[PDB]
């Protein structure tokens, strides 16, 4: 009954606009302090904006003059209009009912905003070949230069799951993502067992099967 | 501007332990403090407001204390669902650091040294004109690990990126991959590519290396 | 017959801002420059009037409003401002004619463990009109379900205690405020300079 539901996030170029919505139930937005809080990937919470019952509005200096907080009293909905977006505005955005000295007690599930100049591109997949030298070898696949998130990786079409580590993606200075997926296998199997990584990249309709062999 | 600093950034404990996380305000803020819990991919959840008042619904094993500049959140007996990141919030004030940077509560286990592997760039990548060198640290604990790239025994800074897995659901270890990126022309200017790994489970730093052009 | 400005500025207790105090200053001689030349005040801002020339002016009446607020809230006691104080506790009009005087009162208005006498209105559905004073204690209805005067979810007491505590930072410390309003009407002038 008491919940906050958000929507409107998506991919946008720098200088573009986005309007986030936050539909409330269980309380009245017109009668409450409401604030927006955002969380850039891998970082902490940053307070963004706030609106009073009486109508006063406030903004963190990082968004001052670019964002506008508003509401629709009939729709019991809170908004955030986001103009002149920049790369550093990339975050999960949350709306929350602000009870001031009682904290922020009702939060939404969050909506994801990405601001980038990068062209959508499927990844190159390169092998991380097992070393020529406990009988446990390590091999993997380097999934390089894709945009946007996400990429899923499997090994031998799902038949190999034990000991797989698919690392979180890292954002390169070029604006494209890169991640690695590794697995440790018995050294005795390098000659006999086939090891194929299945890289899937759905925003570019890319399905790539790369075979990882011991190098000559 | 009043700032909140949370310490430690990462804290390890086990089920049943008494855990205490600290948050400091750069100036006195009376009891205008709130505590939040956040799990990966989920919204923050309010735990305590007014420094010490428990939020309706929160289990009594959570308690907050302090007034002025030092505030503490205590968990009397840790439960498996309590492993999360905990955030500090100053109240009736919205400065640039309204929320503290957060403290991640993680699962304690015995020490485990990393298995280190180094991977040269594939021949296929070099044809594209770029060389990525990958160093892997597998199944180690604690989180604390230093990876030092060396190129012809010269310490390399500014051209590597790291990422770390979540704590494994079975053995509670971490894994780390460090990627050194060079252009083809620069890569072919040097011979010895080495990855030096420092970690509590190793009595001395462990180095994996390869000589370019040799298998 | 000097104006009783000493009763106001040196009053031993002060009012809560939600129930701000007002004394009518009339039929007296006002030496303003004893206030202006003083190094006592951290804020002395006048509007629609020059502070230098105050002893050369007559007015129909002068109102002296006094209360206590946080240090970083003193900025809201000015024309065109917003915030918890300006919107919900004490609002000045855009055409304000008068002076705002404030000073740090941490040594007087804070106690170890917290002074809880000074209150402010935290919850209100709409903003105050200028010079309005709301002293209501009705449980604030933050949702559709009526409160029936009972505290609970979406049912909050509208006033909150500052809880001043001497280890507070300056922005959180208590400040005493005196607001002098000057009105010039088509009527005899009761307050003149010396
Ligand atoms: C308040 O008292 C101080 C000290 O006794 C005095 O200097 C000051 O003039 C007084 N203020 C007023 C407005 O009378």
């Amino acid at each position: 009954e008491v919940q906050l539901v958000e929507s409107g996030g998506g991919l946008v170029q720098p200088g573009g606009s986005l309007r986030l919505s936050c539909a409330a139930s269980g309380f009245t937005v017109r009668s409450n302090y409401m604030s927006w809080v955002r969380q850039a990937p891998g970082k902490g919470l940053e307070w963004v904006s706030l609106i009073y019952s009486g109508g006063s509005t406030y903004y963190a200096d990082s968004v001052k003059g670019r964002f506008i907080i508003s509401r629709d009293n009939s729709k019991n909905t809170l908004y955030l209009q986001m103009n002149s977006l920049r790369a550093e505005d990339t975050a999960v955005y949350y709306c929350a009912r602000d009870l001031a000295v009682y904290g922020m007690d009702v939060w939404g599930q969050g909506t994801t905003v990405t601001v980038s100049s990068a062209s959508t591109k499927g990844p190159s997949v390169f092998p991380l070949a097992p070393s020529s030298k406990g009988g446990t070898a390590a091999l993997g696949c380097l999934v390089k230069d894709y945009f946007p998130e996400p990429v899923t990786v499997s090994w031998n079409s799902g038949a190999l799951t034990s000991g797989v580590h698919t690392f979180p993606a890292v954002l390169q200075s070029s604006g494209l993502y890169s991640l690695s997926s590794v697995v440790t296998v018995p050294s005795s199997s390098l000659g006999t067992q086939t090891y194929i990584c299945n890289v899937n990249h759905k925003p570019s309709n890319t399905k790539v099967d790369k075979r990882v062999e011991p190098k000559s | 501007d009043i700032q909140l600093t949370q310490s430690p950034s990462f804290l390890s404990a086990s089920v049943g332990d008494r855990v205490t996380i600290t948050c400091r305000a750069s100036q006195g803020i009376s009891s205008y403090l709130a505590w939040y819990q956040q799990k990966p991919g989920k919204a923050p959840k309010l735990l305590i407001y007014g420094a010490s008042t428990l939020q309706s619904g929160v289990p009594s094993r959570f308690s907050g204390s302090g007034s002025g500049t030092e505030f503490k959140l205590t968990i009397s007996s840790l439960q498996p669902e309590d492993f999360a990141t905990y955030y500090c919030q100053q109240l009736n004030n919205y400065p640039p650091v309204t929320f503290g940077q957060g403290t991640r509560l993680e699962i304690k286990r015995t020490v485990a040294a990393p298995s280190v592997f180094i991977f040269p760039p594939s021949d296929e990548q070099l044809k594209s004109g770029t060389a990525s060198v990958v160093c892997l640290l597998n199944n180690f604990y604690p989180r604390e690990a230093k990876v030092q790239w060396k190129v012809d025994n010269a310490l390399q800074s500014g051209n590597s990126q790291e990422s770390v897995t979540e704590q494994d659901s079975k053995d509670s270890t971490y894994s780390l991959s460090s990627t050194l990126t060079l252009s083809k022309a620069d890569y072919e200017k040097h011979k010895v590519y080495a990855c030096e790994v420092t970690h509590q489970g190793l009595s001395s730093p462990v180095t994996k290396s390869f000589n370019r052009g040799e298998c | 017959n000097l104006c009783p400005f000493g009763e106001v500025f040196n009053a031993t207790r002060f009012a809560s801002v939600y129930a701000w105090n007002r004394k009518r200053i009339s039929n007296c001689v006002a030496d303003y420059s004893v206030l202006y030349n003083s190094a006592s005040f951290s804020t002395f801002k006048c509007y629609g009037v020059s502070p230098t020339k105050l002893n050369d002016l007559c007015f129909t009446n002068v109102y002296a409003d006094s209360f206590v607020i946080r240090g970083d809230e003193v900025r809201q006691i000015a024309p065109g401002q917003t915030g918890k104080i300006a919107d919900y506790n004490y609002k000045l009009p855009d055409d304000f004619t008068g002076c705002v005087i404030a000073w740090n009162s941490n040594n007087l208005d804070s106690k170890v463990g917290g002074n809880y006498n000074y209150l402010y209105r935290l919850f209100r559905k709409s903003n105050l009109k200028p010079f309005e004073r709301d002293i209501s204690t009705e449980i604030y209805q933050a949702g559709s379900t009526p409160c029936n005067g009972v505290e609970g979810f979406n049912c909050y007491f509208p006033l909150q205690s500052y809880g001043f505590q001497p280890t507070n930072g300056v922005g959180y410390q208590p400040y005493r405020v005196v607001v002098l309003s000057f009105e010039l009407l088509h009527a005899p002038a009761t307050v003149c300079g010396p």
